[PDB]
């Protein structure tokens, strides 16, 4: 649609409701890194054709009838305005609503073009451009 | 509506049992071991055909409009002779259209020979007056019956 | 994947697909399995009325054990975990094995051929089918409460008398469920009118006089 | 939507059966027998494809293939669920035996023995159990049933195609 | 059936398919016995006991959209449905075709 | 192979829920039907967790295995004994050993090793506070648990079986755990701790060299735990 | 026995008031039809068309057996059980197994429903110990779920929606169905509160 992160969230959100096995999402630099972070946290069962620089398939994860991915939303909710997260924002996302948040995964892209979740960003005291959230 | 679903009902029963103040029925644990079934996550060779088409289209015109001969008998032997002469000329690989020309010339000569032997046998059967074909016997058995039907009326 | 397990499942489905492939004297492995299952069922089966009475008694005993676990968890206030479910299932399985061991005797008396044995077996079957509880369970509950509330000499005497008698493993919650039930007025009234005559009528009149006196 | 609309046509009978649920091949010179099947199928709310063989481009292929599926050369012919239903004598027989509902909706005919047309009140067995040793005729004091009436003369019909 | 100064067809129609009749079948305490009491396999399948439509559950909804939203799906099969399947009474028989005869 | 690797994976903490989710993904999403290797690799991993829900999952998996036309074998009874031994339930292990000889399946050595380990975990999970309320010593229960396993050790040398290393390791674990529990619960009974240490040193010094066995990481682990509970830091 | 008791009450009432009334026949029609044997016969005639050698059909068989045993125990209500049954029936695996049993010719569904009647006798899934065989005879000699070629009662609620769309002519093409209130004259007592059904007229 507007953004490859927006399309990457929209296709997974519309294919997890239809109970499909593979979602073909367009492969960019910030897309396959978000997919790798989601695969590390256990929200994605696997991938197909991951070395393709155009599009790759996400093999979704299901457990006892319903989908593992419940809510997946991009940071640019309108598709146009982007945001730059400070490390203060990453520490806010790690401790949100007065608890310790390792449940909801917030993903950013650093200045070194490495796609890093909100836990490892607080671990080395960095920020980045926020891409999407998923839990 | 998906709000009434066996997976949703099993999830509701599981989170009802997980409080510790609800006792599970037998079908809950028996459906954990046997889950409900889900609907999701589930002749002739053509060159010989073209050859027989071309040979039939070129032989129909020489037999129907060319020779004006409709009582030809046992056409399968000269047609398969046309096929085998075509394969004999395709062994050496001479041409395509000229092989059809020589095959049609041989087929025309064979049809002329068959017409001439049929005419010779018919002429010798008609000159002596001793031999009668089966069609003449059928036609006299019909026309004597019709003469007897004239006698009946 | 064409392996041994997959080809075995494929030829099993091919054998059991139609009717022709699995009848008698056709496949020796399936005939051996059916022969062993019929040999097992030849010794461990009952008469059909004995099976119905065993089913009714098994339903009653399973409900009583589940009610005992409910009473324990309601008194303690604890939660129902998988450990309590495992304990309840083991107790139900042990009680059903003991009920099979009991009803084997009733099936033996029902198929013996004697008039008195078949009459008592028919009485047991009719008492089980109507839903009437057994007197043996009442005696077991009474002697368990007596064993609970006795001193050490009486406890050792009861435990040495009944060590070889095949008693079922009865929880304390079953004895507490039996003991804390209120008694029926109509059954005691009928029993005091049957055991005693007009003196029973005068005694019940005095009892109702005390009842309507305590009402005022 | 994604494709421009186009009339379906085929030279083979198998492409008509695999496409539609209920196919009927009629002629324009037979309007009564066509309209009777139009009344029966639309009564059960079944989608139907009527193929008029008048002014068709594959009449001679289709007249040969309809002779192989149905041995009678009578039109119209009803085809439901890639099977042959038949002519008006076959459609009215299923309507009389109350079989036309499950033929048009679910594509099968009931193989249950016994007739359901001659029923009174509730439908039960009512003596359908097998009698010992047979001989239901030799008991002459049996229950013959209620007395039935028969007309002495045939009344004039409203239309010759009323039925 | 006692008529009572009415046509018997319309009287049986009002006693079978009206709203107080089916509400008396569900149990409302209507005036006096608006539905038929004793019916076997001649009872309509809409008002069966094992059916999935109950008007007492539907009286708390004031809109048809709330009835389409909140109510459970109806029970497909019942014993009366089995008797109507054995009798072939799930769909009425087709009448005489009035499309092409006349309008007399 | 993935479930076999996850059964022994100690790199992360989430090996058991990953194995549960992988089994669910294989059955529900991939559409594969679990055969005996899948059930064995899943029950061997579920038999290691002493939580009652995982034990219930192992029992339900064994019941679904026997219901789907897959008979129980020595590995299935071994996984059931492994699931019952970790909670200290000797009654369930004895019921499995009695059921195993009913169908003609012979008991191997490892069933007796995990029966000895069931005796170990039953000595572990005695509620000693209720015995302190009753003023009852837990000493005859420890002597019965020792006598039963030494009767098993006398049984395995009478049948002519080749002596295995985990059986002697289970006996050493039993004696060292009995010594640790005697030091923890009855510290004033020095002769009981002395007899338990004598049996432990007899197993550690002479029994391994009797059957020509070589000590391994578990045999050193049990003796190091014994020497660490005795605060003998230099010997450990 | 409550059914024989209700029959005794019916005979005593019909001898008392000397006519066949509507109250007593409705009472004994409610007593004689309280049994859940209909749904157990649905589950068992769905189990009959399966394959004893295929593992998928073994899963479907054990699922429907557990469903019928939970219905007969009273632990599961009828509506959620019907949802479970129609979810198990509408699956393409069960329909493919039913198609294979149709393509066989020497089908094992008759022995299936016979063993189903024997199981319903043995496990106590009936009201009388010999009523399951008469119910088997009723399923065989009448139009029922046993004579359907796929093993379920032929209603459209037990058939798939993508097969429901090209056959039937419903309200609009290209759940609970209602008449919209634009029809001010539909019937005599027909209105927006009167539901309609796709493949049957329950009126």
């Amino acid at each position: 649609l507007y953004t490859p992160i927006y399309d990457f969230c929209h296709r997974i959100r519309e294919a997890t409701e239809q109970r499909k096995r593979f979602v073909v999402v367009p492969s960019t630099i910030e897309t396959r890194g978000c997919a790798r972070v989601m695969h590390d946290h256990g929200l994605v069962a696997g991938f197909r054709d991951f070395h393709n620089d155009r599009a790759f398939a996400v093999e979704l994860k299901y457990f006892q009838g319903d989908s593992t991915i419940n809510v997946i939303e991009p940071c640019s909710y309108d598709g146009r305005t982007e945001f730059e997260w400070s490390p203060k924002m990453m520490r806010r996302l790690l401790n949100t609503h007065g608890i310790h948040n390792r449940l909801v995964v917030y993903i950013c892209r650093t200045a070194d073009n490495r796609i890093i979740d909100h836990i490892h960003a607080v671990k080395e005291n960095i920020g980045g451009r926020g891409l999407m959230m998923v839990h | 509506n998906e709000k009434y679903e066996p997976w949703e009902h099993m999830k509701r029963m599981g989170r009802l049992v997980g409080t510790g103040f609800y006792i599970p029925p037998e079908w809950y644990n028996h459906f954990r071991m046997f889950p409900p079934i889900n609907h999701n996550f589930q002749t002739l060779s053509p060159e010989r055909v073209a050859l027989r088409d071309e040979l039939a289209r070129k032989s129909r015109l020489v037999a129907s409009e060319g020779m004006r001969y409709y009582n030809i008998f046992w056409v399968r032997k000269p047609l398969d002779t046309m096929e085998k002469e075509y394969y004999e000329l395709k062994r050496r690989g001479v041409d395509h259209g000229e092989a059809i020309r020589k095959v049609l010339q041989g087929f025309y000569s064979g049809l002329a020979v068959k017409k001439r032997v049929a005419a010779i046998q018919a002429e010798e059967a008609k000159l002596t007056g001793r031999f009668i074909t089966m069609r003449e016997a059928t036609v006299v058995l019909g026309v004597l019956a019709k003469l007897h039907k004239e006698q009946l009326t | 994947l064409s392996s041994g397990i997959n080809l075995g499942r494929l030829r099993l489905a091919e054998q059991f697909s139609s009717m022709n492939g699995w009848q008698s004297k056709e496949d020796p492995a399936f005939d051996a399995y059916v022969k062993e299952r019929r040999r097992k069922e030849n010794y461990e089966a009952f008469d059909q009325r004995v099976e119905r009475g065993y089913a009714a008694a098994a339903k009653l005993h399973k409900a009583e054990i589940q009610n005992a676990v409910k009473r324990r968890l309601k008194s303690s206030g604890a939660k129902f975990t998988a450990e309590t479910l495992r304990e309840m299932s083991s107790a139900v399985t042990e009680r059903l094995a003991w009920l099979r061991d009991v009803w084997a005797q009733i099936d033996a008396d029902y198929r013996s051929g004697d008039s008195a044995r078949q009459e008592t077996a028919a009485q047991e079957i009719s008492a089980a089918l109507r839903g009437e509880p057994n007197d043996y369970m009442r005696w077991v509950y009474e002697t368990k409460r007596e064993l609970r509330f006795a001193g050490p000499v009486g406890r050792r005497a009861i435990q040495e008398e009944l060590q070889a008698a095949e008693l079922p493993e009865v929880l304390d919650e079953e004895v507490n469920r039996y003991h804390d039930l209120k008694l029926n007025m109509m059954e005691i009234e009928r029993e005091v009118k049957a055991k005693y005559g007009v003196a029973g009528q005068q005694h019940w009149a005095e009892l109702q006089a005390a009842k309507d006196e305590e009402y005022i | 939507s994604a494709t421009r609309w186009l009339p379906f046509v085929s030279s083979d009978l198998k492409d008509y059966l695999n496409r539609y649920w209920a196919v009927m091949f009629t002629v324009g010179a037979r309007p009564i027998e066509t309209g009777h099947i139009r009344h029966y199928v639309s009564w059960y709310c079944t989608r139907m494809k009527v193929v008029l063989l008048d002014h068709h481009v594959y009449v001679e292929p289709l007249r040969q293939q309809l002779q192989e599926a149905s041995r009678t050369p009578e039109l119209p012919l009803l085809f439901v669920n890639k099977k042959l239903v038949g002519t008006l004598r076959d459609v009215e027989l299923l309507e009389r035996e109350k079989k036309l509902k499950d033929v048009l909706h679910f594509g099968f005919e009931w193989r249950v023995g016994g007739s359901v047309a001659a029923t009174n009140g509730q439908k039960s067995l009512m003596g359908a159990l097998p009698a010992p040793y047979g001989d239901a005729e030799f008991f002459r004091g049996r229950y013959r049933g209620p007395p039935v009436a028969r007309p002495v003369v045939s009344l004039p019909t409203l239309h010759p195609f009323a039925l | 059936i006692n008529s009572g100064d009415q046509s018997p067809y319309r009287y049986v129609e009002e006693r079978l398919y009206s709203k107080p009749s089916r509400l008396d079948r569900e149990g409302v305490k209507v005036n006096k016995t608006y539905a038929l009491q004793g019916l076997g396999d001649l009872e309509p399948l809409r008002y069966g006991a094992n059916f999935g439509i109950s008007e007492k559950d539907a009286l708390k909804y004031e809109t048809v959209a709330e009835k389409a939203k909140y109510m459970e799906p109806p029970i497909p099969y019942s014993s009366l449905a089995a008797r109507k399947l054995a009798a072939g009474a799930l769909w009425p028989a087709a009448p005489d075709p009035e499309g092409m005869i006349s309008k007399e | 192979l993935q479930l076999k690797a996850l059964a022994k994976d100690n790199s992360q903490l989430n090996s058991l829920p990953e194995a549960i989710q992988l089994f669910d993904q294989m059955e529900n999403v991939y559409g594969f039907i679990a055969s005996r290797p899948h059930y064995d690799a899943m029950m061997f991993h579920l038999s290691q967790s002493p939580r009652p829900e995982m034990r219930l999952r192992c029992e339900e998996l064994a019941h679904k295995m026997e219901l789907m036309g897959i008979v129980w074998n020595a590995n299935t009874y071994l996984n059931l004994i492994r699931s019952a031994q970790v909670v200290g339930d000797v009654a369930a292990v004895e019921k499995y050993l009695s059921r195993m000889r009913e169908e003609g399946i012979p008991a191997s050595i490892g069933h007796l090793t995990w029966a000895v380990q069931a005796h170990v975990q039953s000595m572990i999970r005695i509620d000693y506070d209720a015995l302190k309320e009753k003023d009852e010593s837990p000493l005859p229960t420890w002597l019965e648990h020792l006598e039963t396993c030494f009767g098993i050790y006398e049984l395995v040398v009478r049948r002519g079986w080749v002596m295995q290393l985990p059986f002697v390791n289970a006996l050493l674990r039993l004696t060292c755990q009995a010594t640790i529990l005697s030091m923890e619960r009855t510290p004033d009974e020095a002769e009981t701790i002395g007899r338990f240490e004598e049996q432990a040193n007899k197993i550690w010094n002479h029994t391994f060299d009797e059957w020509q066995l070589q000590k391994d990481v578990y045999s050193y682990e049990c003796y190091i735990a014994l020497l660490a509970h005795q605060q003998r830091i230099d010997e450990a | 026995d409550t059914e024989f008791q209700a029959l005794v009450e019916f005979i005593e009432g019909a001898s008392y008031d000397q006519l066949i009334s509507g109250r007593r026949f409705k009472k004994v029609y409610d007593v004689l039809s309280e049994n859940d044997d209909m749904f157990i016969w649905l589950c068992h005639t769905a189990m009959s068309v399966l394959n004893p050698g295929d593992m998928r059909s073994r899963l479907i068989y054990n699922h429907l057996r557990i469903l019928a045993e939970s219905v007969a125990s009273g632990e599961m209500t009828q509506r959620t059980a019907f949802r479970f049954f129609e979810s198990a029936v509408r699956s393409p695996a069960y329909r493919e197994i039913a198609k294979r049993q149709l393509e066989g010719g020497a089908a094992t569904r008759l022995a299936g429903i016979s063993a189903a009647a024997d199981v319903m006798r043995r496990m106590g899934l009936t009201r009388r110990p010999m009523s399951s065989y008469f119910e088997l005879y009723q399923r065989i000699v009448e139009r029922s779920e046993a004579m359907t070629p796929w093993g379920f009662p032929p209603l459209f609620q037990f058939e798939e929606r993508l097969s429901l769309e090209p056959r039937l002519k419903f309200f609009s093409r290209a759940r609970i169905f209602w008449i919209p209130p634009t029809w001010n004259r539909a019937g005599r007592f027909l209105g927006p509160h009167v539901t309609l059904y796709p493949g049957m007229t329950p009126d």
